[PDB]
């Protein structure tokens, strides 16, 4: 007459490691670390501009690219490989910083600056790098500024952006190097090019260079860029006599929003916090293994494939 | 370690399906096995309780240009950051484990403990172990005095002047 | 777990402010309570050791980010990063070391509860049988001196014996 | 006959957390994260000095509001919010790392450069930007120099500091960029103006630019300022045809100390080793949440506002 | 926390360098000493395993400060922070692992002993009874032979049930 | 008659910590913490290069120093303190981003640019501060050209570096700032000075800064170093009007290596993942106290002389 106590077990258990063990075999266990991941950008919920192949600068100055995202709103900004950020060649200095600002707002609006030209100007300069419906157009936020009759000397010139809003906007401008003495002579004429910009908290003076460089859209000028952020009620100054690619709109980030850089597709159905490159990373897991470079609120990145948690005793099976 | 299982109980048992504690007997009528509903539960609240934990959940922006060079010596400062953070996080998500894994198989261990002393103080003077987990009992012990037995209802009084002449004689 | 304090003792005595651990007995005399000060103290002991290590010898910090005026754009948002990256470690560390630390310290407390027990069980050999709460039913006429001798660890067991086990039998 | 062992409860039990519980009760419980600070800088034993309305890189170039703090010695810094760097409008090229080096800093010595200019100059322009004593004034460790003679060029001039000490000295100087032509002519003369800096580690060239722009305390034009380090036994020469804002004396940062910006005021009986902006934080405890931004020996900051430690077994109530 | 080591056993023997755990007997012949070879054996293997865990490495990293010139002096401090913040996680967490670790140890080695302690026990059955401090009692003669089968594991109480009994109760 | 259980304990326990107790006897422990390294560099199993007294730096422009450092294959990199990078006096922009390029290369190669000039330029400048086997000498890597004839002006010039190659080169230019306008006109002439140089991805103009008056001041002659990656198909093309010091060969650098400051010995018996300022770390420990300065794969650093882990249980003596 006999009473017996026992405990369960499995004909198939599974491995787990513990501070004494790496080999255990337990009745159950389940993963810690994700793996999967889905390669789509999950956009459900999300007010989200996709770019397209838009870089977040031409946004800016209007590269004919971003025509159809001058403005906006958005909380998800999603940004693509090879986006056109320059039609025409060049380069804008502190880019990265700027490329931040943009992919960390939740919208840009545009501002007129108003700025007019006497009569000497011929402030409608236009390439062939830069095309509107197949012919010479220029970015659309910008304008080349040239002495109306060719070769004479650009006149001395002063154009002030006054910032009567209650927030701080972004002014960007172009200097033009061209690519020869005889092309500066023609567009600004023989005198020396100088350019300053002045507000109450900036302060910076430009030299249009004349360089031989290879031909990038079939050009060996370059137009690079340079941004400063004009405060509430300051005004920003520009003095200049040629060479000055100048700012017909300023623009104002509003607000935040999350900056995505992924070439992966979008899918509207479904909804996630966390994004890399690849796509989307939906777990209640608390580790995944799919990216070190994620954004949004994601699972710790860890170097390993698998980490299984015991969610039971100790197997010990039949003999 | 508490010492019941893989301990003096030789193994666990395949057939039993509706727990993970519980008693087989055999008596005159036969044998029967039955789970224990209370030590079942106890172990699996626990094991809920560190997935809760493990399930519980900062927002991060992008530091490192995907599509875009990034400058030489910051891109090495970042590069170092993250993976020293990585390291951290993997030897994190190691020790988690490790130490969960051991805490849970032990806790595991302890209940089947419980419930071998919650019967052996039950049972009192009317049987005694055999070491493998079984109390010989020393009456005879029909399938409801079996069932009074699980059921913590017991009452050794009422058995053990004859339990006692056998456990003498 | 050791299944003693919320296990097979059924509740803890709110009346016993005398110390963690303790007795309560019944004899012909009448009913008493004390408090085991060996027992307490070892709980205490280790509660106090836990408490040592936690109030660390730290490294000196500088600032890296101004307060009073704007920092570069991405060199802030590489600090940001960082000093999230890390609290978010810290709060983890934190988490998890009160956490762990819990569990052992009601654990401990559940096996200082048991190593008493044990020790008096051990102590009255035959002279007493359990019932499942805790309490040890003695099989002899226990004084008020003899169970003062129970909680002093100095009772004698061979001394009972003969009469503790005529009363076990009969 | 019986004897019974138990343990104690209380009626008002502490929850805290477990591995396998959120929400376990127990007999009594501690705080792990601090979350009270003190509403002041504790600078007891601490060689400290408080700025006031002095920015740290005002005490470089001697910007009025500095005056009481052109040289010293400390082992903690104190910076407070709207501090004044300039009086002349202007900017510093690389300022946050010279604010930071000032902020480490144990204290600073000045230096004369021992520069003198001949009859055609005059190093003793002032404006009504800088005031000092009632009077029109100017940065304490500088001179504005101009043409003695008004509308004159001003001329050709070269200017030689030799650091022989045996550390590194900082040095600075501005740049004027005057708002109208008519006032550069006036200042500097007609001629192309270009200043020429060189040590053995620095060579750099700045043109005075005229422009256009807004008035800031009255004034349109502007002086940047640039630095650089002086390493012992080197030397540093400015050439230069107008424009040049020139040092009258050097730097020397000496030593290290802590730098603290803080609203908060200062306690001088009271003794600490952890600060913020709010003021001082004193725990034994290991985790804050007080503020993510802690200079010092200081608990670590956690996003939690509270981490019950158990101190005592489960309560159990009767 | 197990009650054995360092708790009713009064103190460790010296003198056993065979093993971690082990028996001294006495009977009419004389006394002895054995080591138990598998609950030494248990108790080193899962210490090697913890061993195992801590050599176990590994990620490669390149320099960010130079050891021989200057750096920049903005992200030369933001370097210095960070590494001094990876640090001192790294010392918390080392000074945590061996702590937790070493607690551990020390109630597996507890733990292990108990078990021991209570096969022997369970083997004894009726024949024998518990002194508190470690030994077991035996109320029969048990000779050379008879104490190797005890540590052998193959000790048949029936067959000394009988005479233990009248012992027992006489 | 009677058995007894027991357990071992030593005469001489270890002191380790746990969670509730500092000093708990044990009855042995051993060390996490590694506290002694190799005063040695084990390069067993690593194709190397011991730069000795060149600067990496130096490998890409050809300082004397240099010469044998010019290409290679390696996949470990070691320099060494006080190393030289120049000859004549001058430094290199963003200098601490090329070095730290080409301690993470596994090598480098050399390519001719295949500029040549004109009869009026003299392409064979040379000096004394740059001696090679005793005779007056130049960076191998560059050339300093000069008026053939002197005094007259520098012809404008134009020279385009290709790179027909399926990866990105590295070329280096320097720019000469004279010690004096007379100097100046006797090099380049009495000209303005215009350096430009432009590629598909980079564009940048620098003039030539003339210093002043005695040699021995800040502002003398010196020849400063600028650089650029040149992609894939791409072109660059310097501009020049006297001053530049020009490109003979290009760079490339190849495959990964991992970069090692260190004054020392190399020892080829020995192997090692794990390098310091001081030598080698080889240790199966997971923590060290060496230093917070490691490159490779190493045991992280911890401000902790020592770390018991038990390898016992309680010691509990008679
Ligand atoms: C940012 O740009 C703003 C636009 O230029 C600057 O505002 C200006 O500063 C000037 C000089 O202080 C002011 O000029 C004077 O105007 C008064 C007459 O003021 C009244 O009438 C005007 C015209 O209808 C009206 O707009 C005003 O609101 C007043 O009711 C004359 O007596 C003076 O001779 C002189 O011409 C401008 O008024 C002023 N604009 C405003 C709206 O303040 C501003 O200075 C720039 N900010 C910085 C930082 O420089
Ligand atoms: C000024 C002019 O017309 N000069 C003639 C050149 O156009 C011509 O060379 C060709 O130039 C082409 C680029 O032409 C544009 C352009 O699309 O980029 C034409 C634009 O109208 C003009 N816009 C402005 C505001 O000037 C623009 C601009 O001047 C330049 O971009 C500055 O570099 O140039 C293209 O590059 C061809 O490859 C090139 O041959 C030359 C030879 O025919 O003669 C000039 O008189
Ligand atoms: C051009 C020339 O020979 N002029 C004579 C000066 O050399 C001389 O001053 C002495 O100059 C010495 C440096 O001379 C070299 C050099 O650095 O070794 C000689 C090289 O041939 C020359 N190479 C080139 C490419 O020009 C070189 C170079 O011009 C300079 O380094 C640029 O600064 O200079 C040395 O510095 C002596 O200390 C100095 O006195 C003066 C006085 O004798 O007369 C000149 O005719
Ligand atoms: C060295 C010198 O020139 N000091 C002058 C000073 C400078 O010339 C000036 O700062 C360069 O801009 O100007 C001072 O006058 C400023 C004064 O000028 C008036 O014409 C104007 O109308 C006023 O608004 C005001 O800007 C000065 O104090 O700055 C005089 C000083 O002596
Ligand atoms: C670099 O310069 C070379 C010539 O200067 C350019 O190559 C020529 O390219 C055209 C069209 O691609 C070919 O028809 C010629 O045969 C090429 N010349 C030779 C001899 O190969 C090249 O395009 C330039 N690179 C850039 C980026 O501008
Ligand atoms: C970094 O985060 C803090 C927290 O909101 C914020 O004050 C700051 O502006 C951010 N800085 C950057 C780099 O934009
Ligand atoms: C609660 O814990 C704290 C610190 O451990 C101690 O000061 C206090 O006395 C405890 N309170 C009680 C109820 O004992
Ligand atoms: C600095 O000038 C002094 C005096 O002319 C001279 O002794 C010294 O050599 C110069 N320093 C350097 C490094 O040229």
């Amino acid at each position: 007459d006999k009473i017996c106590l026992g405990h369960h077990a499995v004909a198939n258990g599974t491995i787990v490691k513990t501070l004494t063990n790496e080999q255990e075999e337990v009745t159950n266990a389940t993963e810690t670390v994700e793996s999967t991941g889905i390669n789509r950008l999950c956009m459900k919920g999300r007010k989200h501009k996709d770019l397209g192949n838009c870089h977040p600068i031409g946004m800016l100055i209007g590269t004919p690219a971003c025509d159809l995202h001058l403005t906006g709103m958005w909380d998800t900004l999603i940004e693509r490989e090879n986006a056109i950020a320059y039609c025409y060649p060049g380069a804008t200095v502190n880019v990265e910083a700027l490329r931040q600002k943009i992919m960390e707002s939740g919208g840009i609006n545009k501002i007129s600056t108003g700025f007019t030209y006497g009569s000497s100007i011929n402030s409608a300069g236009t390439t062939r790098a830069c095309m509107r419906n197949g012919g010479n157009s220029f970015y659309a936020e910008l304008k080349w500024l040239v002495s109306k009759s060719a070769g004479q000397n650009f006149p001395q010139t002063t154009n002030t952006y006054r910032n009567t809003d209650t927030a701080e906007h972004l002014i960007m401008w172009g200097i033009h190097h061209p690519s020869s003495t005889q092309e500066k002579n023609d567009l600004y004429g023989t005198q020396s090019l100088s350019i300053s910009v002045g507000s109450s908290t900036y302060r910076n003076n430009f030299v249009p260079v004349v360089g031989a460089r290879p031909q990038v859209n079939g050009l060996s000028s370059r137009i690079d860029f340079h941004w400063t952020l004009v405060q509430p009620g300051d005004n920003i100054t520009f003095s200049h006599n040629g060479g000055l690619i100048a700012p017909s709109r300023v623009s104002k980030l509003i607000g935040r929003g999350l900056g995505i850089q992924s070439d992966a597709p979008i899918d509207n159905n479904c909804e996630s916090k966390c994004f890399w490159r690849g796509g989307s990373i939906n777990t209640r897991l608390p580790f995944q293994n799919l990216s070190p470079r994620t954004v949004g609120q994601c699972p710790k990145y860890v170097n390993r494939r698998s980490l299984m948690l015991a969610t039971g005793m100790r197997n010990v099976p039949e003999l | 370690l508490f010492g019941a299982i893989a301990g003096f109980l030789e193994n666990g048992w395949e057939g039993m399906v509706d727990g993970w504690y519980g008693f087989r007997h055999q008596n005159a009528q036969g044998t029967g096995q039955a789970a224990d509903y209370k030590s079942t539960q106890a172990a699996i609240d626990q094991i809920t309780g560190k997935l809760n934990r493990l399930v519980e959940k900062t927002e991060f922006e992008s530091i490192e240009s995907e599509f875009s060079e990034i400058e030489h010596q910051i891109g090495n400062v970042i590069n170092w950051t993250k993976d020293s953070i990585t390291d951290i996080w993997t030897y994190q998500a190691e020790l988690l484990v490790a130490m969960e894994n051991q805490h849970t198989i032990d806790m595991a261990d302890s209940e089947m403990l419980n419930l071998y002393e919650r019967v052996r103080k039950q049972l009192r003077q009317n049987a005694e172990e055999d070491g493998k987990g079984c109390f010989e009992i020393y009456h005879a012990c029909d399938d409801s005095c079996m069932e009074s037995i699980r059921n913590n209802t017991y009452d050794h009084s009422q058995y053990r002047e004859e339990a006692l002449l056998n456990r003498l004689n």
